[PDB]
């Protein structure tokens, strides 16, 4: 619905839906376009079997594949890896062992996409209410739902690329020989000095210990005949270790070790590198940003349990509340036709007959049955209109023999989870695709 | 140690302030209570 | 004026959804009452669930089970989300063990002595030819929700992987306020508070865990006065 | 915003939003909170209601002070007035001593308001005074019933013909343009003004169209948020 | 956690406030607002129901010898609280002759019934006294509306008086949030109440305790659980 906004929310939905990071439980939305399969399969990220023929295997890492030539391939797969900024790449399968594949299909899937179709964010129930001003002023509400089914959660991968130096002091070593450190700090580590590969790790921990050989810290002639005095000589070595930044939690992805002695290319000095990735989940969480599609920007304003947000008749709580003052007034009306699509699509319609003008066109499109799940798609500039969304509200499937749940006008009587009456007259709600 | 923090916010008015001050009515003092969460919260009739 | 005091009943119409009926109820008066209900019967409930894994093999969640097709954090998340049934207080140690090509179903899965497994229709992973596959589950108690990290308290073990719970025997819990045809100008009204339940209790004893605590509540605000 | 949209509500009138229990006459604040829960008195309904020691009444309707002969002297007398339920719940917010108020208290009226709180009564009560209408505004706009759903954005139904007869206007011009005796630049500023007038047709016309209690009136007309050229962006016409 | 109790706070002898503890997040809710109607609609009381002013018809506005008219009579009288023993429809008297001011110490009550407001002024009068009405004490719970009862059908002088047998009066329950050993999100009640003359608060506590501890053990009953509290 992108002919139902105003030049600039348009634009800031173009730019603010690109900085969206993927999640664990990647899945197509419910409501969406023909651009998230072309835009998911003419990207990289995506593995693509170029050889029709027939899987053998389809195992944890390797998938191995026999041509109709007769040839074996190992398509390996991105199995949580790094990208750029610092989040995940894991790839993941799609078929069985059992499989025909054809050329440029796609055997697997990449981040931030489900079954081959880009896969940014997910879908959520929404009511349409001012609710005790925790949404004043453009903001959201969430529910706990997303944090127990972790609908909305990703994982991050932070980097560390170490070395020593060979400086002038003496070559710099990396050992687990720390000078004069606890054994509990150094548990984790290996004799060579890098953490156990699936450690946990938080702020406050050490990552690679490394050290400086010798040194030239204190040996005035002052101090030089207090320590032959002493007679005991004090450790020159001093802790050049790597150090895990202050404000961050992980767990260890993998770890990479190298040396001058091999082939790699180093410039002068450096003695070893080590690259060391970490892999944290997060959840989601008030303050952290949230936004959709037209560009509804926002941001998490408290969290609630389950019961405390509305609920309907039938008794299925409501996912995100938004506040109703943003929309005229921000000039995007192009979010309401989304909600309501995005309901009648989670509740499946069955339109067999009605004999009405929009019916007969929604026929011969053929869009009239469909299943409680199946995910519609809406053109850009030739998507849903507006009687047709009215009758697909009217006739969907009943819960039971004669529930059909929302009115014909797109609100619905939802209760008030707070206090048990019905609010004074009936409320709009649906299902949106948040990022 | 969070409840002593919770008893020093008490009696500390804190100065909030934005980027673009383009009035003398942009930056003003507060009374902070601990919040959860990790993001500031703000009265809704100082936001003009 | 009405002496008529409320008295309950119990409807059935399939295995557990139910709903119970309230007949004799003042006017304006079944809604607060059944908010009590709902509220009490989704989140103070208790019940039990899987704690976390332990995978030999496997000391991260980021990495795969040698030839395992899902991941170890998909595995994580595919067996949080269980249905069981435990009565010990301390916590119960249920293994599983596969080998060769065969979907690791639930009902692989062994129940230890006390504690059972309700549905084995679970397709928890699909193994390959060379499948080795260990699994070990943890099982307590509870009520609410608990999120994976605080279940973390042993860093002793360390290939152990600590996750969720979902402590809530329970399902949509709707409810419908219809008007009493009693002769009396008050036209009083009454309540049917329906119940649902996945397959770990019946709706009988989840009503009557919910009774049991409204009516402590309410005793405790009766009665303490003075 | 918002909570001037709850006030609003809060003490707005009963002009067609379904009035329920009209006429009658009450005795306190506890009947008519009591007939507000049974569900036969509307929040906005026309009612007497007799008001204790303490209140002082409005400014206008003491000259029409009760006919007696007896002095009526106002400012410690319980009395009656043809008030409503709304205006009643709406008054303890203000101090003790403000006296009554019996309009529909918008965007404007409420800095009306606060500004004669300011100048007259401390600094701290005008703070109780300021948290007090946030409470009630945030609590009637969560059960107002205004929610932006598809059915309130209006179209006006006279904007068809308008606009349809405005490009009979056009056509006719360019009619005339093809067989060149008049410029570009005389059809370009006919145009103008051809649509000009156009739009503001259609923004009278969509102040026709909606009903008091429409949401995106209540949005406009309380001052809410946004104005009129918006409301004619969403529901009637962009503008040129 | 910690076991919760009630607190109350006097300040006055017609209102007060109640705190019931800090509460486990959400069940603020499960206490208050049914608190509120069942301190409502569900305690019982006397009350007026319906008068007979003497000498008078509907189609006459006043009445001759009181300037006071018909509906502040209503507004006047609707207020008298009463309580009574009796169960059914009494029918009692009041008279008053002379100018003057009839108020709610001159009305001569039947076995039983007790009027506990006895310095209401009721109307005003001067010169030749006439005034003489019967009024119905009822007993009930809640609030009924002025419904025709059919007392004006089959007498002129019947008219009916809607009236409050509730002792409570006006009610506001809140919910709030506290600190118990660093978590803030737990929830705490408050309710503060006015209740007529008629009895206590504290009375009115027991009764909705008692009614909603009944409603709540009629679900109990189904079978015995081992759910875990206190």
């Amino acid at each position: 619905f992108l002919e139902h906004d105003d030049a600039n929310r348009a634009l800031m939905g173009a730019n603010m839906m690109r900085q969206a990071v993927p999640l664990i439980k990647s899945e197509s939305p419910l409501v969406g376009t023909g651009m998230e399969y072309r835009s998911a399969a003419d990207a990289g990220d995506v593995v693509k079997a170029e050889k029709a023929g027939v899987v053998q295997e389809v195992s944890a890492d390797y998938i191995t594949t026999t041509n109709d030539d007769g040839t074996y391939i190992t398509y390996r797969l991105a199995k949580f890896s790094r990208s750029n900024q610092g989040t995940s790449v894991n790839q993941k399968v799609i078929v069985a062992e059992g499989d025909r594949i054809i050329e440029g299909q796609v055997l697997a899937d990449g981040p931030a996409t489900e079954n081959g179709e880009m896969a940014l964010g997910k879908n959520l129930l929404v009511a349409f209410m001012p609710w005790e001003g925790h949404n004043y002023e453009d903001a959201i509400i969430l529910s706990q739902r997303l944090v127990q089914d972790d609908v909305l959660s990703s994982i991050h991968i932070e980097e560390h690329e170490v070395d020593a130096r060979d400086t002038k002091l003496g070559p710099e070593e990396i050992t687990r020989d720390i000078p004069n450190v606890s054994e509990e700090v150094l548990a984790d580590l290996d004799e060579r000095g890098i953490i156990r590969i699936g450690a946990e790790v938080v702020a406050g921990d050490i990552l690679v210990g490394k050290v400086t050989p010798k040194g030239e810290t204190e040996l005035t002639p002052e101090e030089r005949l207090l320590r032959a005095i002493f007679g005991e000589k004090a450790r020159e070595v001093r802790d050049t270790s790597l150090k895990v930044p202050h404000g961050e939690i992980g767990k260890v992805i993998g770890v990479r070790v190298f040396d001058r002695e091999e082939g790699d290319e180093l410039p002068p000095g450096v003695n070893q590198l080590v690259r060391v990735y970490v892999a944290q989940k997060r959840k989601i969480t008030d303050g952290d940003k949230l936004a959709g599609r037209h560009g509804n920007k926002g941001v998490i304003s408290k969290i609630n349990p389950i019961e405390d947000m509305p609920f309907l008749e039938d008794g299925t709580p409501v996912d995100i509340i938004l506040n109703p003052l943003a929309v005229p007034s921000r000039m995007n009306p192009g979010q309401v036709l989304e909600i309501h699509l995005g309901w009648l699509a989670s509740r499946g319609w069955d339109v067999s007959g009605l004999a009405e003008e929009w019916a007969q066109r929604l026929q011969v499109i053929g869009a009239d049955k469909v299943e409680p799940g199946t995910n519609v798609a809406t053109p850009v500039f030739d998507g849903a209109r507006e009687d047709e969304l009215a009758g697909l509200l009217q006739h969907t499937i009943p819960n039971r023999d004669g529930e059909r749940m929302v009115l014909p006008s797109g609100k619905a009587r939802l209760f008030d989870g707070r206090s048990g009456e019905p609010f004074p007259e009936p409320i709009s709600v649906g299902y949106m695709y948040i990022l | 140690v969070y409840d002593v923090l919770e008893e020093v916010i008490a009696e500390h008015p804190v100065l909030l302030n934005r980027a673009p001050t383009l009035h003398r009515l942009g930056i003003q003092a507060f009374e902070p209570q601990l919040v959860e969460g990790k993001a500031i919260q703000i009265h809704p009739l100082v936001c003009t | 004026l009405i002496a008529q005091r409320p008295s309950l009943t119990e409807e059935v119409v399939d295995e557990f959804r139910s709903r119970f009926v309230i007949e004799p109820l003042e006017p304006g008066f079944g809604y607060t009452l059944g908010n009590s209900l709902r509220r009490t019967l989704l989140s103070s409930i208790p019940g039990a669930a899987v704690t976390s894994i332990r995978i030999d093999g496997v000391l991260h969640e980021f990495t795969t089970v040698p030839g395992v097709k899902e991941d170890v954090t998909d595995l994580i998340l595919n067996i949080k989300q269980l249905v069981v049934s435990s009565e010990h207080d301390e916590p119960v140690v249920m293994y599983l063990r596969k080998q060769g090509p065969g979907l690791v179903t639930a009902a692989d899965i062994a129940p230890p002595a006390g504690v059972e497994v309700h549905n084995p229709d679970l397709v928890l992973a699909t193994l390959n030819g060379k499948g080795k596959l260990e699994m070990e589950l943890t099982v307590e108690r509870g009520r609410g929700y608990v999120s994976a990290v605080q279940n973390k308290q042993v860093g002793q073990e360390i290939g152990r992987i600590p996750v969720d719970s979902i402590y809530s025997p329970v399902l949509k819990v709707t409810y419908k306020v219809e008007a009493t045809r009693v002769e009396q100008r008050t036209d009083f009204d009454k309540l049917i508070v329906d119940v649902e339940t996945k397959q770990a209790m019946r709706p009988r004893d989840a009503m009557a865990s919910a009774g049991k605590t409204l009516v402590e509540l309410f005793g405790l605000a009766r009665e303490l006065n003075i | 915003q918002d909570m001037v949209l709850g006030l609003f509500f809060l003490t707005t009138d009963s002009e067609g939003r379904s009035p329920k229990g009209e006429g009658r006459a009450f005795g306190s604040s506890a009947e008519a909170i009591m007939a507000f829960d049974a569900g036969d008195l509307t929040l906005q309904a026309k009612i007497d209601i007799r008001f204790p020691v303490g209140t002082i009444p409005p400014r206008g309707f003491e000259p029409p002070a009760r006919e007696e002969g007896e002095p009526e002297w106002q400012q410690g007398d319980t009395f009656t007035l043809k008030t409503t339920l709304g205006r009643a719940l709406f008054n303890e917010l203000l101090p003790e001593d403000y006296p009554f108020v019996d309009y529909e208290v918008g965007k404007k009226q409420l800095s009306e308001i606060v500004n004669d709180l300011a100048e007259r009564y401390p600094k701290v009560i005008v703070a109780a005074t300021l948290d007090n209408l946030k409470a009630a505004g945030f609590f009637w706009a969560t059960r107002s019933g205004v929610t932006v759903a598809i059915s309130d954005i209006v179209v006006p139904d006279a904007k068809k013909e308008i606009v349809k007869g405005y490009e009979g206007q056009d056509e006719k011009v360019q009619k005339q343009y093809e067989r060149g005796l008049i410029t570009k630049e005389e059809r370009t500023q006919e145009l103008i003004a051809i649509w000009t007038k156009a739009t503001n047709e259609v923004a009278e016309a969509m102040n026709d169209n909606f009903p008091k209690t429409n949401p995106v009136s209540m949005m406009v007309n309380s001052g809410a948020r946004g104005n009129m050229m918006q409301m004619r962006q969403i529901a009637g016409m962009r503008g040129l």
